[PDB]
């Protein structure tokens, strides 16, 4: 069945260029037009252009000529878009789409000169139900992944979107469990920041 | 290029209510070759990729619940949800597949209305780990509340502290339709150690008096 694998995110310095990838599976790569779309939190989606992997024929949105170049690799069933000389305006999520039907995971493009930085992970223990916490402070760029007990503790979990200041993100996550279950049953937050190759397991311990 | 005008920008609906969304094209999307309207509707839930709901204006994609209904021909199109479910909160947008460039509508954000829900408040002193490094963050969680409007007040030794406070909101829960917010007072170890009592006060419509959480360093 159809899947379009796109890298989670990419950090690009202003003025630099970047090549985004879109590996297709579950269907014949050369039997469908591959579309690319740009989405910014600000306003509506934009159609960048399309390419047909079987011929290499392309149709571009006039607005993206000179900014985007679509190519394909039929040997690996992968579609690419080359974005040239990025500005802050180029910061967005870029989707590849099989025809108009199936949307890829989307790649987050962050245009910045800021340095990649691993986060610090701090446990948040209390001063019928008890709430615990996980503080992920000072990382760059997005994103990070956070699970509780390797993912087996999913219910009663709230992971808050990060906040940004001086090129550093800070994120937190809370987990609420029956008070008579902690700390007898240990609770641990699992944090991963791919950019800085950071993997941390923080066990929440009573103060 | 073809311009897709979508309306309204957002909607707040109670569970079970019928929602209507408009999509108007600057050009007829009716193809004379097969008499089909080249317009599709997509659903994009928070943090997810867009998914196809309806294509050719009124044909539901395989697996899509029948409460999602498409209609209209030529320039004026409509997406209807006969009976909104809590899980349906998301951005809905149209796209024309008639001619390049295949432009999109700016979308409609659908949020859910529901009964009141008082926030569960928890406050967290800085961890030993952080203090070790010279930092000192005080965290306050306000979880599972409705409506969304709320306000957190930080107090240090009984006096309000405003600067250095950053908040973060979760997306509306697709199950209980509540919201959660985190409030973080960021200090340094030295600053933190010059005060005694730290307080997180939550004011919410579910109570005339604030929900107060405190601790003494």
């Amino acid at each position: 069945q159809v899947q379009l694998q796109q890298p989670g995110s990419v950090l690009v310095r202003p003025g630099a260029s970047v090549k985004l990838s879109c590996k297709a599976s579950g269907y014949t790569f050369t039997s469908s037009w591959m579309h690319w779309a740009k989405q910014r939190p600000g306003q509506g989606l934009e159609w960048i252009g399309e390419i047909h992997p079987n011929s290499g024929n392309t149709n571009y949105n006039e607005k993206f000529k000179g900014k985007a170049t679509l190519t394909v690799d039929t040997s690996s069933s992968t579609a690419y878009v080359d974005l040239s000389s990025l500005t802050s305006e180029d910061s967005a999520v870029y989707y590849c789409v099989r025809g108009f039907a199936y949307w890829g995971q989307g790649t987050l493009v962050t245009v910045s000169a800021a340095k990649t930085t691993a986060p610090s992970v701090y446990p948040l223990a209390p001063v019928s139900s008890v709430t615990l916490g996980c503080l992920v402070k000072g990382y760059f760029p997005e994103p990070v992944t956070l699970t509780w007990n390797s993912g087996s503790l999913s219910s009663g979990v709230h992971t808050f979107p990060a906040v940004l200041q001086s090129d550093l993100y800070t994120l937190s996550s809370s987990v609420t469990v029956t008070s008579s279950t902690w700390p007898s049953q240990s609770i641990t937050c699992n944090v991963a920041h791919p950019a800085s190759s950071t993997k941390v397991d923080k066990k929440i311990e009573p103060r | 290029d073809i311009v897709m005008t979508q309306s309204p920008s957002s909607l707040a609906m109670s569970v079970g209510q019928k929602v209507t969304m408009s999509c108007k094209s600057s050009q007829s999307l009716l193809n004379s070759s097969n008499q089909k309207n080249y317009l599709a509707w997509y659903q994009q839930k928070p943090g997810q990729s867009p998914k196809l709901l309806v294509y050719f204006a009124s044909t539901r994609e395989s697996g899509v619940p029948d409460r999602f209904i498409g209609s209209g021909s030529g320039t004026d199109f409509t997406l209807t949800i006969s009976s909104v479910q809590a899980e349906d909160l998301a951005d809905y947008f149209c796209q024309q597949h008639y001619s390049t460039p295949f432009t999109f509508g700016s979308g409609t954000k659908l949020e859910i209305k529901r009964a009141d829900a008082a926030p569960t408040v928890s406050i967290f002193p800085p961890s030993s780990e952080q203090l070790t490094s010279g930092g000192a963050s005080v965290v306050c969680f306000l979880n599972n509340f409705y409506p969304k409007d709320i306000n957190v007040k930080w107090k240090i030794d009984g006096s309000e502290r405003q600067n250095g406070v950053l908040n973060s909101w979760t997306d509306q829960d697709s199950k209980d339709s509540t919201y959660s917010m985190s409030s973080t007072l960021t200090l340094t170890k030295d600053e933190y150690e010059r005060h005694n009592s730290y307080t997180c006060e939550a004011t919410h419509k579910t109570s005339t008096s604030p929900i107060v959480k405190s601790f003494n360093r």
